[PDB]
């Protein structure tokens, strides 16, 4: 089993998924199929899986010993409860009972009993007995002539009280323990026909609120069962109320979908403190009893906060996209460049931290290159542009306009550090010349008819590979400026590699399969299976023949030996399917990078 | 993302070229 | 530049067109609270076909709600965009509508055309250069009618220089739960003939009978009957507001519509009716998407057309098109029946390809025809007519609101001279 | 010198027109900045350019040609896109009503107080320019705006300037397609209104347009796009000869000319030989004979009207790129001595040809071939006097049963117009024949 | 391309129609969901004969499964395959016909043959150009023999240029539990034999006789027999869906089986059935493969022709094969029994040679014969029919369906013309 050593990434995309143990020393969040607790001082990371599809759901017990989480799955389909033990780190039990996806976990307040939440379709609630591994019950969450429900608390004081609410819909229950039975009551609201976006129980049980997605806050007594009291007589928030939490003592933390951190009281809901943040609120938690506490947007990032001063700390971040590459310094293995949606961001490997970031507006990305010096910095952007940028200031050197048509897709700067070698959407490669000051067309080779996906240069700057959406691969002569010779075959290839000693070239296209053709005449060295899953977006071979490494839709990164040509290592937990393969010089890592946004340093198994 | 002028994406996947178009009835017609 | 003014009477159409509105505001990205988020620039531009720009970032509605019971606008202020309209924009009635339609016709507007007609002036003195104004209501309204003939008997003398969309909807004709309906839709319809250009035609049971065949979820509610005629009506209306290869003019197509003045009733036709499984069972393509278009239960309005001819047909394609295959389908169309449309012209296809596609789908059309379907629907309220006035039913009430029997004869006069003008042409 | 004008109506125009600019730059090598790079080019506007841009001494060129539009969506659109610096604001006349297809809402509502600004553009053009020998017009039969402005303003150009030289070029009414039936309303008030002052026309359809597109350029889904690259490209063959020198020189007062053998017709037909996909071009080869073939080819014409139902009066033939005349002239004669291919006996000539160096390049995001060889063909045969008996047909029904004529009476004309275009299209037909037959 | 749109009568063609159509899918390498694993290229190319495509690599197919009883249908969707099955081809009733033939021949029917001709029409216009299509049930099965009955009736003036083949089991003559089997049968087949070209007869008794010989594993399931007969019909469809050196097109099988209008009939025969130490007691060779094959133990379909003679022979190969071998080994059997065929026409057999193996087996073949082996059959049916109307038994609830015992007498008139002219074609 490929080992993993690094991770980066959190799906910002979940509400309110950002968990607190009560140790006050675990943050807790799901990452895809991967559940991630870490140490708040000492960083130290411990992932759980075996799920079978991205985590949806989660949620702590009070004692912080159970941790129960939920994934979603395909139509007509049942989704996944697992039950883990949290200083055991380990799987308690699992539970398959609703069908097409979760979206509510809820611990009883003396951790007795779980409620789980079905998706819109299945439309059910259940509980279940931790004493005894099955559900309590279920039905039907809502009145037939309601939209769906949202979310559910328990109460605060009782493990036989809960709520949700949804889509014009506001229930309670009382668990009839003899019979075994729910009992529902919704709840009057006069004329006020909202939806909820957050939820939010007292812990003295006196009152609960929703923020609404119209960005209104509702009060309510459960006891009478009725309407305390609405939201900001006026100045709603944007983009609803995303997230919520309550105070030990009173008054109320709001979170806007319009990445507004606020908090206030209630007679009035007057702001009492405000800041604007970068990424629209998903999750509120307190780190123990909150004076100090945390956030994270649907941007992935993740901010603590001191209530004292109010004022915030961005302490770890991601992309929140399909990182379409990364590439990293030439034979260094201390940091790296990351391309995505919005912007690229350079991350120094042993720290995780990024060193820099790059303010792109309206972009995606599709390849990126470093150059051989430490000091340039070349890029491919889907709008037919190329750029150049420092290597430690990260500022713009230059941008190659309209240096495509239809988009860059795949990208390469010679080790000289002189020209360029472009496949792009429409089917060209460019090969240009660079310079500090000017850049001019060396010409727009026009071969292929389609889009293009990979390009390999030869070491001797002599010949170049490329692998494209036609079928079709083409050794090139860098020198004569023709095709050298055709690679074409039952696939769409999209990743390719050289040999050290360039007599082979291994392929990945659409085939789900690896190949190793010769150079010398057209003829096939080997053909193997390479993805049991769909295909292999990226592979990566050592720089002395040892292994190489294959990953992709199987969401399995898999070295293979190359002197065996056998399975050595393999690396789960990637959601994403994996995009892209890059090894650390001396010898020491992978770095699997999935359309999540998840990227993964993998320890090195065997020896360097 | 929808203001672009450079190709039409076929509803299929060509590769296949699920939907079988002939060179007006006379042999590929896909790329 | 050239913009559209809303008018929004009778009680249905309180719900309608906060339906509308809201559909409209969740096609051009901005909050509840009405601070615009930057996400697409050219609606950002374009947004002066329908909203105008007050301080801090928020775009007034340039629509007029009119209505007589305060409970009514009072439920709409508690729905979730209430606020986005203005105090200053709700004009209304301080007494029972009683759903008459003299009721409303005579006493009660006679003190509230000044009101609507000094609003409706400022808003258009506010906008600059107009096309028209489009009304929302229903013909089955009590209410609607009564006020909307005034108001469009008064804008006529106003400004006879632009175009009158009307979109009514019709009672259910198996039950039309008030009895005096087809006296209702008489005394409307036979003045509105003369007046309007342009007419929407929908009938509820055959929205429950779409609901019934693709909805599938059991229960629906009339608010998803708003969602779904909102959908057609916001459609045909994005041509103006959206770039693409298509001519948006509403006067591009009334021109089009209409070789003979008596023609103003036509009837929708949309784009895909989707179930619980059909999402991921459905290739979203042209031609099924042009076969669904063109089928019975897929046009919505009053009935079957099979009784008789197409005479003219205009469709809208929203998305990524080409000329070629729309231009062989409707060819497609052609050949399958050249028998099903009208000697009489040929070619009665008028066609458009608006490019920004919708929100959570990648392919949408719409439709709007002139044939012969209309004619049971209308000799059914004739011989409705001709049985409640036999015996002048329910006479009294009218009588004391100051009606005499007179009108009625020129009333079921014209509408047998419709009649007679659509079989006359038609056969 | 040698320079001429262009005229651009219509949103139907102005993503062509837009287009065939983009060509333009392309053939230069033009820089978005709005100047060259470091080659020695700028002037007063005396270079390749001269004929088609105004490089003054800023170094920033202004291309001889104008843009009437009344839809601002599409001339905001390109106000705002790559190459407004190079254009200059408000030669893009822009207008705030649309003539809803109405050729007489578009040539009384508007166009008064327009045409004067039109006007004034064309006065200040005339100022600056110095040959100036013509003007292209670039227009729609089927237009809904762009019927009623094109008339009246060839009217305003016709009366005051009768000297020199306009050419038309519209889309024609397809033979069955038809996204309007005020368009044969339009159109034949656009003809008969042209017939007394038109100069000469060039006419194009895209149903053929995509006929041959699916036919060789494997496209299935084509767009404008393609349409525009190869229209343009046509236009751009013609202006090949300002643009470059060749074997021999030939002039629009010669097209004009040696085109018309009798008034009222110079509606001829275009056809240009060498459309193939890269790929068939790279594994096969092309040659003066086979170009030719396929230029006779009945397919090959962008109109459908049958040749082999035809007969020929008039034939120019324009070839860029390396040939001989003596394989030429063989071409030729083979021809001449081929039987299908029929002039008349009137004429024992009907050819005149044309010949450049300049081999024409590829355009980045084009879809053609790597040209050596090639050529376009006007000719004018009796063949198209079928697409005038559809319209008849078409509209004498139309007429008689009086549809839509209502809002062209309200907003002010009568049925005497209509009238007068009925008889005017009988004489060009009966005409047709009595030219045709010997 | 060309393409065929398959059809699902009756409560057997529901199940037998699940199973070919998992043995399709199961050769064709999808798994259930429809994400589909790439291993076969040839498939991968020719699918589009009988799939249609969705988003995401999904193969939506064309057929129509038609009955009146919801429980069936849902057990089918329960089976193992429905997510692949359609909804949209969930067309059904609400009631049952009793069995009775004439209910659903003209009451039940008369309001289901609307949405199924609007389906119909539906997948003829979304393909382009079919070779036909294919039907599925039991002659003997009363919603089937129904319903079939009047669909053929509809589909051949509307759509007559194309192929109609008819897979319809044959009841079993020992017992027919239904008892109004005779008439429904002969009732069916008076039409059919009008109306279709390839008809198979397939014998549940012949079944159970295949089971004691070969399959020999005591305790079967109907199942199981739906997989053998889904494996022939596999068989004598892959020759359309591969390459390999043959003619497949089934109107050049059909023409070669034809040299006159009435000959309806054909009794399939497949390739190596096996006991479970046989299949490593077994060399396959194409000598014993035939010999195998043409086996009156073999024979399965409809009886032993030894009492009759061979009309005429259409076999098929599939796998990879030799010339030489086939053309020796039909030398062989025509000089082995050249008496035991009709010298009207001599070399009554065509060959057909798909190279592609099938899937768990290399060698296979299909074999059909139109021998004269069902005057059995109709002779049995003869004699049913007439004692059954010496008395005219069961008949009063076909005359309050509203029918007559004439309907009756053309049917045994129209199969006396069969008896005579297979007997006078024969001897
Ligand atoms: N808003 C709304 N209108 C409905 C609904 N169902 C039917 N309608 C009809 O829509 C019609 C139009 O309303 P109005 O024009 O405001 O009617 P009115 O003149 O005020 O008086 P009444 O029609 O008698 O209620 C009503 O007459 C109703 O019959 C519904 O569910 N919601
Ligand atoms: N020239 C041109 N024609 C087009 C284009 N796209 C479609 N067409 C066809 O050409 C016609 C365009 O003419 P019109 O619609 O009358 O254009 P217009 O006169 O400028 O006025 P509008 O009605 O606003 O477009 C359409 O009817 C189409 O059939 C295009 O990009 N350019
Ligand atoms: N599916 C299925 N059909 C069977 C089986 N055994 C016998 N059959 C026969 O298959 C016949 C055909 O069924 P259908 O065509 O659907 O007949 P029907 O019109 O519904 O009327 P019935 O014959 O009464 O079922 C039935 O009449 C049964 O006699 C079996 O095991 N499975």
């Amino acid at each position: 089993e490929l080992e993993l050593q690094a991770v980066i990434g959190f799906n910002g995309h979940v509400p309110n998924g950002l968990k607190c143990h009560p140790d006050q020393e675990h943050l807790i969040y799901p990452l895809g199929c991967t559940v991630l607790i870490q140490a708040i001082n000492t960083n130290e990371q411990n992932f759980l899986h075996g799920h079978g599809n991205n985590v949806s759901c989660v949620t702590i017990s009070k004692e912080g010993d159970y941790i129960a989480s939920g994934q979603v799955t395909f139509m007509g389909f049942k989704a996944d409860i697992i039950l883990w033990d949290f200083k055991k780190r380990e799987l308690i039990a699992r539970l398959s009972l609703h069908k097409g996806k979760i979206e509510a976990l809820a611990f009883s307040p003396n951790d007795l009993y779980l409620v789980s939440l079905g998706g819109p379709d299945d439309g059910s609630v259940v509980v279940w007995s931790i004493a005894k591994r099955d559900a309590i019950c279920g039905s039907p969450a809502a009145g037939l002539n309601v939209g769906n429900a949202t979310s559910v608390v328990f109460s605060r004081c009782r493990d036989e009280m809960f709520v949700t609410a949804g889509n014009g819909t506001i229930r309670v229950w009382e668990l009839d323990l003899p019979n075994r039975k729910i009992w529902p009551t919704e709840c009057q609201t006069g004329q006020m026909k909202r939806i909820v976006l957050s939820t939010g129980m007292a812990d003295d049980d006196s009152f609960f609120y929703l923020g609404t997605t119209t960005g209104d806050i509702l009060k309510m007594n459960p006891k009478t069962k009725l309407l305390a009291d609405t939201g900001p007589v006026k100045d709603k928030f944007s983009l609803g109320v995303s997230a919520l939490r309550c105070l030990k003592m009173g008054g109320l933390l709001v979170g806007s979908g319009a990445g507004l951190l606020i908090f206030c009281k209630s007679p009035s809901y007057k702001p009492i403190k405000k800041v604007q943040l970068q990424g629209g609120i998903t999750s509120i938690t307190l780190r123990g009893e909150g004076h100090q506490f945390f956030v994270g947007t649907e941007e992935s990032h993740i901010y603590r906060v001191n209530f004292t001063d109010f004022k915030e700390t961005l302490i770890a971040t991601c992309h929140f996209e399909a990182v379409q590459d990364i590439v990293f310094p030439f034979g260094t293995a201390e940091l790296f460049a990351t391309c995505a949606k919005k912007d690229i961001r350079v991350w120094h490997t042993m720290s995780k931290r990024e060193l820099l970031r790059i303010t792109v507006p309206n972009m995606t990305c599709h390849g990126i290159d470093f150059m051989r010096d430490g000091k340039s910095i070349i890029s491919a952007w889907d709008d037919g542009k190329i750029r150049a940028f420092a290597p430690e200031s990260g500022r713009l050197m230059y941008t190659i306009n309209s240096a495509h048509r239809i988009g860059v897709t795949a990208i390469a700067t010679t080790s000289d550090c002189k020209r360029i070698i472009s496949g792009g959407g429409e089917g060209e490669v460019r090969v240009w010349q660079v310079g500090c000051q000017t850049q001019k067309l060396e010409e727009a080779l026009k071969e292929h008819k389609s889009s293009v996906s990979c390009i390999r240069v030869k070491k001797n700057n002599e010949e170049c590979v490329t692998a494209s959406t036609d079928g079709t691969c083409i050794i090139w002569d860098l020198v004569r400026l023709r095709r050298n010779q055709m690679i074409l075959a039952n696939t769409l290839f999209q990743c390719v590699c050289y040999h050290p000693e360039e007599f082979q070239i291994i392929t990945s296209g659409t085939d789900r399969k690896i190949a190793y053709w010769e150079v010398f005449d057209g003829s096939v060295i080997r053909e193997l299976e390479g993805s049991l899953s769909g295909s292999i977006n990226g592979m990566d071979i050592t720089q002395e023949g040892g292994h190489f490494v294959t990953g992709g839709h199987d969401h399995l990164v898999k070295v293979w030996d190359y002197n065996e040509g056998e399975v050595t290592h393999v690396g789960v937990g990637h959601s994403g399917n994996i995009m892209a393969m890059r090894i650390s010089p001396g010898n020491q890592y992978i770095v699997s990078v999935s359309a999540d946004g998840a990227i993964l340093r993998w320890k090195y198994p065997f020896a360097s | 993302i929808h203001s672009i002028q450079g190709s039409i994406v076929s509803p299929h996947t060509a590769a296949t070229n699920g939907g079988y178009s002939r060179k007006n009835d006379g042999g590929f017609f896909s790329t | 530049m050239r913009e559209i003014v809303h008018l929004q009477a009778g009680q249905c159409g309180n719900q309608i067109g906060a339906k509308f509105w809201e559909v409209i505001s969740d096609e051009h990205g901005i909050d509840p609270t009405g601070t615009y988020h930057g996400d697409s620039d050219l609606q950002l531009e374009r947004i002066n076909v329908y909203y105008n720009e007050a301080t801090g970032g928020k775009y007034v509605p340039r629509a007029v709600l009119v209505d007589l019971e305060p409970g009514t606008m009072d439920s709409v202020r508690s729905g979730p965009f209430g606020q986005i309209f203005r105090p200053d924009n709700f004009v209304f009635g301080q007494s029972g509508a009683g759903n008459n339609w003299a009721k409303g016709h005579y006493t009660e507007g006679a003190e509230l055309v000044d009101s609507v007609l000094d609003v409706v002036r400022k808003e258009a003195e506010s906008c600059d250069c107009l096309q028209g104004f489009q009304l929302t209501h229903s013909l089955g309204g009590g209410t609607g009618s009564g006020m909307g003939t005034l108001l469009i008997s008064k804008i006529r003398e106003e400004y006879p220089d632009r175009i009158m969309n009307t979109f009514s909807v019709v009672p259910s004709p198996k039950v039309s739960d008030t009895v005096v309906e087809p006296y209702n839709a008489t005394l409307s319809v036979h003045q509105l003939v003369e007046n309007t250009d342009e007419t929407y035609c929908i009938d509820n049971e055959a929205l429950y009978d779409i609901c019934f065949r693709t909805l599938k979820l059991t229960t629906p509610t009339y608010g998803d009957l708003n969602h779904l005629v909102s959908a057609t009506m916001s459609g045909v209306t994005t041509c103006l507001r959206f770039p693409g290869q298509l001519n948006a003019d509403l006067r591009k197509l009334a021109v089009n519509m209409v070789p003979f003045p008596r023609l103003h009733f036509f009837m929708p036709g949309f784009a895909p009716l989707t179930s619980r499984g059909s999402q991921q069972y459905r290739a979203l393509t042209v031609p099924e998407l042009t076969q669904q278009m063109f089928d019975a239960k897929n046009m919505m309005a009053a009935c079957d057309p099979r009784h008789g001819r197409y005479l003219t047909v205009a469709a809208v394609f929203r998305g990524r098109m080409s000329m070629k295959e729309v231009d062989e389908q409707m060819l497609n169309v052609q050949n399958k029946n050249s028998s099903y449309f009208v000697e009489w012209i040929p070619n009665n296809v008028k066609t458009a390809v608006c490019d920004i596609p919708p929100r959570g789908l990648k392919m949408s059309a719409t439709f709007i025809g002139n044939s012969t379907a209309i004619q049971e629907l209308f000799k059914r309220i004739s011989e409705q007519f001709t049985a409640m006035f036999r015996r002048k039913a329910f006479l009294h009430w009218y009588t004391g609101e100051g009606m005499d029997e007179m009108e009625f004869t020129e009333a079921e006069s014209n509408m047998n001279d419709l009649v007679s003008e659509y079989q006359q042409y038609q056969d | 010198m040698r320079e001429c004008i262009s005229i651009h109506v219509g949103q139907a125009g102005v993503q062509i027109g837009n287009a065939c600019w983009e060509l333009y730059c392309l053939e230069h090598g033009i820089q978005p900045d709005g100047q060259m790079p470091s080659d020695k080019t700028i002037g007063g506007g005396d270079d390749s350019f001269n004929t088609f841009f105004s490089e003054t001494g800023a170094g920033k060129h202004v291309p001889r040609a104008v843009f009437v539009d009344l839809e601002p969506t599409v001339v905001d659109e390109v106000r705002t896109g790559t190459y407004r610096q190079l254009f200059h604001p408000e030669q893009l006349i822009t207008g705030k009503e649309d003539a809803a297809n109405n050729y007489a809402r578009g040539h009384y509502t508007i166009g008064k107080e327009i045409v004067d600004l039109v006007l004034d553009r064309i006065r200040k053009l005339a100022d600056l320019c110095t040959g100036l020998q013509g003007f292209l017009i670039f227009h729609s039969f089927g237009g809904g705006t762009g019927s009623g402005f094109a008339s009246l303003l060839m009217e305003r150009l016709s009366v005051d300037y009768g000297k020199k030289s306009k050419l038309e070029f519209a889309i024609y009414p397809a033979p069955q397609v038809s996204t309007a039936v005020v368009e044969p309303y339009n159109s034949i008030l656009t003809t008969h209104t042209t017939l007394e002052h038109s100069d000469c026309a060039f006419m194009v359809d895209n149903e053929a347009i995509y006929d041959i597109c699916r036919r060789n350029l494997d496209i299935e889904r084509p767009t404008y796009t393609n349409l525009n690259r190869l229209i343009g490209q046509i236009v751009s063959s013609i202006t090949a000869s300002l643009r470059f020198d060749g074997a021999l020189n030939v002039d629009l007062t010669e097209f004009q000319t040696n085109l018309v053998p009798y008034p009222r017709i110079h509606f001829p037909l275009a056809t240009y030989a060498p459309v193939i996909s890269a790929e068939k071009a790279y594994h096969e080869q092309l040659s003066v004979a086979e170009i030719t073939n396929a230029c006779f080819e009945p397919a090959n014409q962008m109109v459908k009207c049958d040749p082999r139902h035809g007969k020929y009066m008039a034939c120019c033939m324009l070839y860029r790129g390396d040939v001989v005349p003596k394989d030429v002239n063989a071409a030729i004669a083979t021809i001449k001595t081929k039987r299908t291919i029929q002039f008349v006996d009137w004429c024992p000539t009907g050819f005149k040809v044309g010949i450049n160096y300049q081999p024409p390049t590829v355009v980045p995001g084009g879809d053609l071939a790597k040209v050596q060889r090639a050529v376009c063909m006007l000719s004018n045969t009796t063949a198209i006097a079928e697409a005038w008996a559809r319209l008849d047909h078409k509209f004498d029904l139309m007429y008689a049963k009086r549809a839509f004529v209502h809002w062209y009476v309200g907003e002010g004309m009568e049925e005497g117009e209509f009238s007068e275009a009925r008889e005017d299209l009988a004489a060009l037909e009966k005409d047709y024949e009595e030219v045709g037959v010997d």
